[PDB]
DNA sequence: AGTACGTCCCGGAAGAGATTCA
DNA sequence: TGAATCTCTTCCAGCACACATCGGGACGTACT
RNA sequence: GCGAUGUGUG
């Protein structure tokens, strides 16, 4: 049910949403987001736990 | 407030009517010269914000 | 210290120039800061990197120079006081050993090679307020005595 | 369980680290006008902010 | 030499979405 | 079509002491 | 001769 209340269905627009939650009202930008969602959990300088 | 010393602890209203005046004659200053509308407006609206 | 007038070619000139730089430089430098901004976003992009500097490298120079067109003033006098090398001449001193100069007495601001090397800001001008055709102006430069017979005076 | 018991150590280890990462954005800015070898690192380090 | 002086800055509750019986 | 039922987000959380520390840095110079 | 934060008192 919660797939079915999903208004997206692609990795691009996926990412696009959460941009859009984070940075509110820029547009959004492929790549941009991209190195967003991918500075957030996955690299040593923005994110850890010891 | 003269403190005991070479300085003074400002009360926030000195600081903030300082910001004010300094934003109001770099305006004044521009329109003078017909600086360009992307400066003036950033302009305004630092001091909308002031 | 900074004397208040400078010329009026100086001020004409950097009028100008700071019309160029508010009207064409800072639109192509938002527009590569805006380019870089496209998917980059980060710390790494040298291209932001060098474009954030030149922003706030050309922030500076527009306050100074706003503020020197504001605040200061102009001044360029005739041939009036020709032969007076007080203001308005291109003076030259000549010297014993071969130091000899030839300038005008312009501002701490358009201060360049084109024109003239003068400034109203070091002493060894100052003592040059108002200066003749024989004018032994000597002053303690700044590794010994120095000076130099004024040899010509005269504007353009 | 999940509480947790921190200490001088930990303090000074985490707020060091921050003084750090203060640091080293300047550190890779000057690094960026980087020329030959005519410098040395405290040229290109300031310890005022850490 | 190195700087004291320059500028530069959890509960409530009520409103505007926003959602659903029509 | 429109009157109900969620849902972001501004506003307040006792009184009176006592004492304590601390209050810009930064960037750049005409000199000291 | 101000304000912040902390500590303690009832």
């Amino acid at each position: 049910e919660t797939l079915r209340v999903d208004p997206t269905n692609d990795r691009l627009s996926a990412l696009v949403e959460i941009y859009r939650m984070m940075r509110p009202g820029e547009p959004p930008t492929r790549e941009a987001a991209e190195s967003l969602f991918e500075n957030l959990f996955f690299s040593e300088d923005r994110y850890d736990l010891s | 407030v003269p403190l005991d010393g070479g300085r003074f602890a400002t009360s926030d209203l000195n600081d903030l009517y300082r910001r004010v005046i300094n934003r109001n004659n770099r305006l004044k200053r521009l329109l003078d010269l017909a600086a360009p509308d992307i400066i003036v407006r950033n302009e305004k609206r630092m001091l909308q914000e002031a | 210290m900074k004397t208040p007038l400078v010329t009026r070619e100086g001020y004409e000139k950097l009028k100008q120039e700071l019309n160029y730089l508010w009207r064409e430089e800072r639109p192509e430098v938002t527009k590569k800061v805006t380019w870089a901004a496209s998917l980059g976003d980060r710390s790494e992009n040298a291209d932001y990197q060098y474009n954030k500097k030149r922003l706030r490298e050309i922030d500076r120079r527009v306050r100074y120079l706003t503020k020197c067109m504001e605040n200061l003033k102009i001044v360029d006098y005739s041939p009036q006081q020709e032969g007076k090398v007080f203001f308005g001449a291109w003076v030259e001193i000549e010297n014993d050993d071969g130091v000899t100069h030839r300038f005008r007495i312009v501002g701490y601001d358009e201060i360049f090679g084109r024109k003239d090397y003068i400034s109203i800001d070091s002493p060894m001008a100052r003592a040059l307020l108002k200066k003749e055709v024989g004018d032994l102006a000597v002053v303690n430069t700044p590794a010994g005595e120095a000076s130099w017979y004024v040899n010509a005076i005269e504007y353009v | 369980g999940n509480r947790r018991i921190r200490s001088v150590g930990e303090m000074a280890e985490n707020q060091f680290r921050v003084g750090l990462v203060r640091v080293e954005r300047a550190v890779k800015e000057r690094l960026s006008l980087g020329d030959l070898d005519t410098l040395m690192p405290q040229d290109m380090i300031n310890a005022k902010p850490i």
